[PDB]
């Protein structure tokens, strides 16, 4: 046993399947927001004061957290096409969600 | 005191343990062993997310009071500093030999015994390794910049700097040479600082061979860019650590008025001292001006006036980079500002990359340097950050290729020569070390079955082709395919390690392995 | 109503002996491997979160701290080991150790502490007659002063990392020792100090004291670096104006001394640098930095200074030099100067160090290790330590006995002899106090990974046909003449060690009851 | 070649994901619309996609259903190099908490 | 059979969703109609309250669902859009929603029904106007009975004579012939106790709760006025940090005093070099809204003074008056003042209002305040009340024109129609148009078994009367069954109707349209 | 790095096989030779037997397991064909399992 003061860590089985089940958390937030019929999130934070209602995938990512360090990997990808593009959020996050859901 | 709440192992199970604890590292950063090794997530204690397949940043962040986990650590540190190359290979080899130890131990060979025959098995892989070398430096100069820089472009292949790299082995080519005389040969790293920021992309790198400041002028107005002037003696700088004004505090002031006489002269004193500071510069004979602080608006009209273009709040190590680069000095004061002080420079410009907005600060000898800096871009941090320690690990190649001219092909295949050699010698002891030496070598063969399995290849075949092919065919250092090249034989595909490097370790794992075996009692207390 | 106790602990009775004995054993376990040449190494986490790494016993037990009342008296005892001798204090431990869990079969068979303490302070004095008749008195008996004391060092390095350049670090510790006063030799005047980088053959003798070269600052290294006979100064105060890391406000009476604050401070440490030119000091040494204006300064004045300096190597520095240490600069005279041969830089390590050498003052000296590794030039360190140690030993008490088990063997002989007149209980005894002699050539044998079965009755034959100085060989597997091949120690090491593991026994066994006061 | 043979059609596995997903947030039959459209593309008439307002398959040129090519570039780019990030990644090591 | 196994199990938050929403809707809907049930509600502070409004009652559910809080939003929006049928709106959501539900069980993907309900609701709103029955502003009896309708449900009913004209007048006052948007907060109601029901005024420029000055020595009327809106207050230096003064006698005290009175004089010299006349100050309780010694100096400048004037005076002031706000003596200028041909404090019955008229002045709006009069609060705050209502419904009859049949006839006419147009229709359109037609009947429905009727023969009738009749047919809880409610004058704006339509759409497309709750942290 | 899953795990027989099997040679192993161990063994009908016979021991061993029985029939073959050997064959067979 090494490493300790109660850190996370997490080996080949575990982690692999903890970077492939994140990035198919991350898909699940926006996977329903693609096409012009998509469907909308309800989103509330703590103080429930703040309750909203979007299909924007970009918002819906950058607003729901994920405690998932490999999600969080892909939502930071996510960040840099809406930030840098403007457009194709859900599109990159749906098809790298998809790819890794079948690698 | 307080002899409770303590661990405590001994005995023949801490000998189990230990190398068990040992095994535990090895499982984590093995899998990062190779061109072509997976990448870690580094959870930070903050929870920053960052991903790298850097062995020595690892072990670095792997954060364990296991005391036999540590040794290990404290291995991959000497290799870090004294080579720079095999920070992951150590580690993997030590646990391979602790491995080795443990069968041994449970067969019925003390640990001393097997420390000894540990200790002469690496002297015989060595003493094999030395067969197997050649020069670089050798003949033609022109040889020398060839391999220099394939061996640069080789160990960029292993970050996300591949995809570009071609730029970034010319970079790390440039700076050993650029701090390196041809005589001596002896390289100084601390002469090759690195610098990048976000924006661009890793392409668009260069190695700058004088000194840039992230910092800009202090008045909007102010020229940014001074010239030799027609033939003139360069650019003076005057470096200090001081605005030229009368200082102001920036908490209380205390300053006491008698009078109404003194009160007028007071207002005075101040616009007048903004004056004498600027005229000082002039009698100094200074084009520009560098300070720590910055400037007051009526300094900076002065300062426009007498076209003294001055950068402001530039910070400590900026200051004794300038320093440096123009062989001048930083001078607390202004009474001391003279030719005997100020810096020379043959341009000092402000360069503009794109849509970037930094807009830094270029101090130029445009001659042979003392120093260089390499500037890296990219889309984001952490695309700078890995393409920045890329040229950290081939600036570290190429110092060692500069100071011993020995070097020896790699992709497993010295230890497999290795291998081969002490396992022949093996057989010759008749004596109970011949155990200690075949284990030696099935440590060895470790490496190249890590490199075929974190390629995606059958260990098995692989080290069955490799020590077939080295002796079947000829002795000479068969490779893997590890980089996924039409064919093995590195002699055409010019991946080359240090002799020194290889060499290191060698000795270096082989001297932890015996570091951990020696252990019998490990007591471990609290931590205030 | 009422109770005795509320809270307070009191243990009597002959398990308390017996449980005190196993406390004390657990001790000698944690020891029992750090014995011989070979001895293993014991990693020890402090409260401080450092790891201490060492088969010193000295250091081990020191740290371990053991709580257990009775076993605290190993603890002291072998303190009193290190006072009294400075070596040995692995083997009291351990021979105190084996005499207790003798004591153990005998308290169960109704003998009484007495009775086996009577025995033991009897088989001492025996013993004791025994090793003083083997001392030898022997100084350069057909060799020298170098030759014995090249041997010395040379025995304690075999089988170490350094053992194929033996060659080159046996002398640094035969010159280490020699260098000291020939009165009083003390091992606090010769420091170790680690260098990274290069082979382990390359290190380096120096006469006076060597520092860090702290300096990374712009501007510095323009000052000279080589001296023929300098005047060295120490100071405990700081020589510099604006460092990289400080700074400070400026508050005035008056806007025209805005200006003049700054260069105020300028004079401020101008003037102290002046009067240091009027002391006239070649070197200038300082426990905290010295910045720009100081090297500028001194080197336009032909000064070479250094500063942020361990605060160990200041007081060696004034060891070295002969002078005298100030923390102001107005107060010093002349006398306060030290004096050197010579100021040098070197390459050791591959990396410039300054160095003063040749002092012709200096009472101390200081050895450079160079490695490719902290953990082999620690290695090195502990190897220097023992031939230092041997070196010291055999240059100062010149009467001896032989090392590696052959003195237990030959008291172990001479204790059984004595039982075959022995009657009476006392028989007992002596018998047990015979055998615990044996665990050191045993321990030795088996930290050194031998048959120790073979090797310790090869000895008891060897001994048995009078070859009073054969003991453990660590080189070949075998038994040999441990004086012939000059594996010596002091005699006292043997008389005072045998005495202190007996005091130990004794008073540990003698002890019926514990009382412990808790709330 | 025979490894990465099933990595390749995993590869188009995902990029029909997208029409998918659209048929189904639109509340139709996906299966039908995605597999029928395949056939369409297949043989031949590479103008046809998804209709997601009538439920059917039709000519995206007629519609005037188009995407900027620059884009289409981005979101393969991207999502290629996403993909690839966490593929390399087999373990997660966490430092000491603040 | 074998089908969609269904592991990820979306529907869950839909079904969820939809359950929570229907229980609000079924809370409110048996309050439903002159006869409807009460509600009781102990509230946070342990307080019993009884209503059978329908807004006020969804306020104090304190609905906790993230979704089924938005059926009190919807409310609110028919509130402010409207001002009536606030409990219709969210009663026709819980039977569309079921609607859904049902459509859901029967294999319709809630996307299509979504977009199927918001079709079927285009059609709702034209059936609902071409079947209204119109009006004019021009017109004044339409309007005063249309109001008069609205006001015969109010407590005091026979003063309704009155303030069925009241509102009449009080929105022609600002709103012509030809107008689409009347914003009636620009309709000021004033209370004031004293005074009788009937006897109310309708004022063009202002009317305050507040009097003006009662100290000797002010004017307390000023003609031909400049009015501005102060917002700092106006008082002797008295600062919030650590001071001290020190009297130890009267020759301090006088020092003391002009200090003080020196300070105010300064600000009242500079009201009066911005001409102001008036001077009508925000309520504050941080300072003296105006110091005596500040009256005392502002009456001898013959400045009218008004204290303690409420935001929502003080907003209203901002657009009747075209005055601006001050926000400090420092910046007191002319600039930020209005007009008024006549500011004044009317005393009655003791009231002691002031008023200003006459403001003739550029930056006015057509703005317009009612006095409120009553003896008994019960008095003042029904009849606010009841203005307030009647504004709504000639808001209403502006924004579009018309009336139709109340009793639930236009949810039967639109019902019964979309019911035969729906078999014309394909697919999906016929089967989900029949489920949204079904709905809309939960209203005539609820209004038959609030009423104390047999649920299935009214409805039954009002079937069976609609085919053969027309849309002013429905029911009468006066007459306890199915009449002529056109000629029974019961009548709703066409606004109420239409909006309903409109909500219940984008309610039941917003809630269906949810698929999952996250949160934000 | 990360291969092959295998959700059904046959391997866990695999185990269960080789590591049965090896500790009944285990066992036996330490009656090889003129100079080998005795065993005690109870039987389940109370009778405490002592040989050091291979096959005796391995018969009366009681063995469950459905594969660490085939040793027994190991033995058999091997007092069937040979007659002798029968400890020896049985030490292999673990060392084998154990490769």
């Amino acid at each position: 046993q090494i490493f300790g003061d109660q850190v996370t860590e997490e080996r080949a089985e575990n982690a692999r399947l903890s970077a492939f089940v994140g990035a198919i958390a991350v898909g699940d937030l926006v996977k329903s927001t693609l096409g012009p019929k998509g469907m909308d999130k309800l989103l509330q934070s703590a103080s429930s004061n703040t309750c909203m209602v979007t299909n924007d995938g970009a918002t819906i990512l950058k607003s729901i957290p994920l405690d998932n360090p490999a999600a969080k990997v892909l939502v930071n990808i996510s960040k840099v096409q809406d930030d840098e593009v403007g457009d194709g959020t859900t599109s990159v996050t749906v098809l790298s969600a998809e790819l890794l859901r079948e690698a | 005191k307080d002899q409770g709440n303590k661990k405590r192992q001994h005995g023949l199970e801490a000998k189990k343990s230990h190398i068990l604890a040992a095994r535990s590292v090895a499982s984590i950063i093995k899998t990062s062993l190779g061109p072509r090794g997976l990448d870690k997530i580094l959870i930070s204690p903050d929870g920053e997310i960052t991903i790298t397949n850097d062995g020595a940043t690892i072990l670095s962040q792997m954060e364990l009071d296991n005391e036999i986990a540590k040794l290990l650590v404290q291995l991959s540190k000497s290799q870090d500093d004294e080579i720079g190359d095999g920070t992951t290979g150590v580690v993997v080899l030590a646990s391979a030999l602790l491995d080795q130890a443990l069968e041994l131990i449970q067969k019925g060979i003390h640990p001393i015994k097997i420390a000894n025959g540990f200790d002469e098995a690496a002297k015989l892989a060595i003493s094999k390794l030395e067969e197997t070398c050649d020069d670089i430096s050798a003949s033609n100069d022109e040889l020398f910049r060839d391999f220099l820089l394939r061996a640069a472009k080789t160990s960029l292949g292993s970050k996300i700097v591949s995809k570009d790299h071609d730029r970034f082995a010319e970079m790390a080519v440039e700076a050993v040479i650029n701090v390196m005389d041809k005589d001596r040969k002896d390289v100084d790293f601390d002469l090759i600082k690195m610098q990048g920021r976000v924006g661009g992309s890793i392409s668009d790198s260069k190695l700058i061979n004088g000194v840039i400041l992230d910092k800009d002028f202090s008045h909007p107005q102010m020229p940014k860019c001074v010239l030799p002037k027609e033939g003139s003696d360069g650019v003076k700088l005057a470096i200090l650590t001081c605005p030229f004004e009368p200082p102001k505090p920036k908490t209380k002031h205390k300053l006491d008025i008698s009078s109404v006489e003194e009160y007028q002269k007071l207002q005075t004193y101040e616009q007048d001292k903004f004056k004498e500071m600027i005229d000082d510069v002039k009698k100094a004979g200074a084009d520009v001006v560098i300070c720590q602080w910055g400037f007051d608006d009526e300094a900076n009209h002065l300062l426009l006036q007498n076209d003294l273009p001055a950068v402001r709040w530039v910070g400590g190590q900026e200051l004794e980079h300038i320093a440096i680069s123009t062989n001048g000095r930083i001078v607390p004061r202004f009474q001391d500002l003279s030719k005997d002080k100020l810096g020379t420079c043959s341009r000092i410009y402000e360069q503009e990359f794109g849509t970037t907005k930094d807009r830094m600060l270029i101090i130029e000898q445009s001659k042979e340097t003392k120093t260089v800096t390499c500037f890296v871009r990219g889309s984001n941090k952490m695309i700078v950050d890995e393409a920045e320690r890329a040229l950290h690990d081939s600036l570290c190649v190429v110092r060692n290729l500069v100071k011993d001219s020995r070097v020896v092909y790699g992709g497993g295949a010295a230890e497999v020569t290795m291998s081969l050699a002490v396992s022949e010698e093996a057989d010759k002891q008749r004596g109970i070390d011949q155990y200690a030496f075949r284990g030696f070598a099935q440590a060895l063969d470790t490496i190249p079955m890590t490199l075929a399995e974190n390629s995606g290849l059958d260990p098995i075949g692989t080290l069955s082709t490799l020590k077939s092919k080295q002796l079947k065919e000829k002795i000479s250092n068969i490779g893997v395919d590890c980089l996924g090249y039409g064919s093995n034989d590195m002699k055409e595909l010019f991946v080359v390690d240090p002799f020194i490097g290889k060499k290191q370790q060698i000795l270096l794992a082989t001297q932890l392995c015996r570091m951990i075996l020696k252990i019998d009692n490990v007591i471990i207390s609290g931590k205030d | 109503i009422v109770v005795l106790k509320e809270g307070t602990d009191a243990s009597q009775g002959k398990g308390q002996i017996i449980s005190n004995i196993n406390a004390c054993v657990a001790v000698q376990e944690a020891l029992k491997p750090t014995l011989g040449p070979l001895g293993s190494d014991i990693l020890i986490v402090t409260s401080n979160q450092k790891t201490t790494i060492s088969n010193d016993g000295a250091t081990i037990l020191k740290l371990l701290d053991v709580v257990h009342p009775a076993a605290k008296t190993l603890v002291d005892i072998s303190r009193a080991q290190d006072a009294e001798v400075g070596d040995g204090t692995t083997s009291v431990t351990i021979l105190a150790g084996e005499l207790m869990k003798e004591a153990k079969p005998f308290l169960e068979e109704g003998i009484s502490s007495h009775l086996i303490m009577k025995g033991y302070r009897k088989a001492v004095s025996l013993a004791v007659e025994k090793i003083n008749e083997l001392a030898v008195d022997i100084t350069s008996e057909k060799s020298s002063g170098r030759e014995l004391l090249e041997r010395c060092a040379r025995t304690a390095m075999s089988s170490k990392l350094i053992h194929n350049n033996a060659d080159f670090f046996v002398k640094m510790c035969v010159d280490a020792v020699l260098s000291l006063d020939r009165n009083d030799l003390d091992d606090k005047l010769i420091g170790i100090k680690k260098i990274p980088g290069g082979a382990m053959e390359e290190s380096l003798f120096i006469n006076g004291v060597a520092f860090k070269k702290t300096f990374s600052y712009a501007g510095f290294e323009q000052q000279p670096k080589k001296f023929n006979n300098p005047k060295i100064l120490s100071l405990n105060v700081e020589l510099e104006l604006k460092a990289e890391k400080d700074n400070a406000e400026v508050r005035v009476e008056h806007v025209e001394d805005y200006q003049a604050i700054v260069d105020a401070e300028w004079q401020l440490i101008f003037e102290k640098l002046r009067q240091v030119e009027e002391t006239g000091a070649n070197i200038v040494l300082s426990k905290l930095p010295i910045g720009d204006l100081a090297t500028q300064f001194f080197a336009d004045r032909n000064i070479f200074c250094a500063g942020r300096v361990s605060a160990d190597d200041m007081n060696r520095v004034i060891q070295a030099v002969g002078g005298s240490i100030q923390s102001t600069t107005s107060d010093i005279k002349p006398e306060h100067l030290g004096t050197c041969a010579l100021f040098e830089e070197m390459q050791i390590g591959s990396e410039r160090y300054n160095l003063f050498q040749g002092c012709p003052q200096a009472k101390t000296c200081t050895l450079l290790l160079r490695g490719g590794a902290e953990q082999v030039i620690a290695e090195v360190e502990r190897s220097l330590h023992d031939a230092i140690m041997i070196v010291k030993r055999a240059l100062q008490n010149k009467l001896i006995v032989a090392g590696g088990g052959a003195t237990e063997m030959e008291v172990s002989k001479c204790l059984r002899d004595y039982s075959k007149t022995i009657a009476g209980k006392q028989q007992m005894i002596i018998n047990a106090f015979a055998k615990a002699l044996e665990v050191i050539p045993r321990q030795l044998c088996e930290n050194a990974g031998f048959d120790a079965i073979e090797i310790l009755n090869k000895l008891r034959l060897a001994h048995s046909k009078g070859e009073k100085w054969y003991g453990v060989v660590f080189e070949t597997e075998n038994i040999g003449d441990n004086f012939a091949k000059f594996v010596w120690e002091p005699a006292l090491v043997k008389i005072n060690a045998l005495n202190s593991a007996t005091e130990a026994t004794n008073l540990i066994l003698s002890v019926d009851e514990t009382i412990t006061n808790k709330g | 070649d025979g490894k990465k043979s099933l990595a390749v059609e995993a590869f188009a596995r995902a990029l029909r994901q997208l029409p998918t997903i659209l048929a189904d947030n639109a509340g139709f039959d996906s299966s039908e619309l995605v597999s029928k459209l395949r056939s369409s593309i297949y043989n031949g008439i590479s103008t046809s996609g998804l209709d997601l307002n009538n439920g059917t398959i039709a000519d995206m040129r007629q519609l005037g259903i188009v995407e900027s090519y620059k884009l289409k570039r981005a979101v393969v780019s991207s999502a290629s190099e996403a993909a690839e990030v966490l593929l390399r990644v087999d373990n997660i090591i966490r430092a000491r908490p603040r | 059979n074998a089908t969609f196994k269904n592991k990820e199990k979306p529907q869950e938050v839909r079904k969820a969703n939809i359950i929570a929403a229907r229980s609000v809707a079924d809370a409110i809907r048996t309050s439903l109609g002159p006869k409807g049930m009460d509600k009781m509600i102990k509230t946070s502070r342990g307080e019993i309250i009884i209503s059978n409004d329908g807004h006020t009652i969804l306020k104090q559910m304190a609905i906790l669902h993230p979704v089924a809080r938005m059926l009190v939003e919807v409310s609110a929006a028919q509130d402010s859009e409207a001002g009536d049928g606030t409990t219709s709106v969210v009663i026709l959501t819980g039977a569309l929603l079921g609607a859904a539900e049902r459509l859901l069980n029967k294999g319709i993907h809630p996307t299509i029904i979504a977009d199927s309900f918001q079709s079927a609701a285009k059609r709702s709103v034209d059936i609902l106007l071409e079947m209204c029955h119109k009006v004019s502003l021009s017109d004044r009896e339409q309007l005063v009975r249309a109001a008069s309708t609205s006001l015969s449900s109010k407590i005091v009913s026979q003063y309704s004579s009155f303030l069925a004209p009241l509102a009449v007048d009080s929105v022609l006052k600002i709103s012509d012939e030809n107008s689409k948007n009347v914003d009636l907060n620009d309709i000021r109601l004033v209370k004031k106790v004293g005074g009788t029901i009937d006897d109310t005024e309708m004022i063009d420029g202002v009317v305050l709760t507040q009097t003006a000055i009662k100290s000797a020595g002010g004017p307390t009327r000023k003609e031909k006025a400049k009015i501005g809106l102060i917002q700092f207050q106006i008082s002797p230096p008295k600062p919030d940090t650590e001071n001290n003064i020190i009297v130890n006698d009267y020759r301090q005290m006088d020092k003391i005093l002009k200090e003080e009175r020196a300070y105010l004089l300064n600000i009242c010299k500079k009201i009066k070099k911005a001409k102001c006349n008036v001077l009508l100050i925000q309520k504050s309780i941080l300072r003296d809204a105006v110091n005596d010694l500040a009256l005392h100096f502002l009456s001898k400048l013959n400045i009218m003074v008004v204290k303690d004037i409420e935001r929502e005076e003080i907003e209203f002031l901002s657009k009747g008056l075209g005055c601006k706000p001050i926000a400090d003596i420092e910046l007191f200028t002319e600039d930020r003042l209005g007009s008024a041909d006549l500011v004044e404090e009317i005393d009655s019955d003791g009231s002691k209002i002031v008023r200003v008229t006459g403001i003739r002045n550029n930056n006015a709006r057509p703005t317009v305040s009612v006095v409120i009069r009553g003896a008994n609060n019960m008095i003042i705050d029904e009849t606010e009340r009841s203005l307030h209502d009647a504004l709504c419904v000639i808001r209403c009859l502006v924004k579009e024109r018309g009336l139709i049949a109340g009793g639930g006839a236009p949810e039967i006419e639109i019902s019964r129609r979309l019911s035969k147009e729906a078999r014309s229709m394909e697919g999906v359109q016929a089967f989900i148009w029949q489920e949204f037609a079904s709905a809309l009947e939960v209203i005539p429905t609820t209004l038959a078994e609030n009423a104390g009727l047999n649920s299935i023969k009214v409805v039954t009738e009002l079937r069976s009367k609609h085919e053969n009749g027309e849309l002013n047919d429905g029911i009468s809880v006066r007459r306890s069954g199915t009449t002529n409610t056109y000629e029974e004058h019961i009548l709703q704006p066409v606004l109420v109707s239409t909006s309903a339509i409109t909500l219940a759409s984008e309610c039941v497309k917003s809630i269906l349209r949810i698929d999952d709750i996250a949160f934000s942290r």
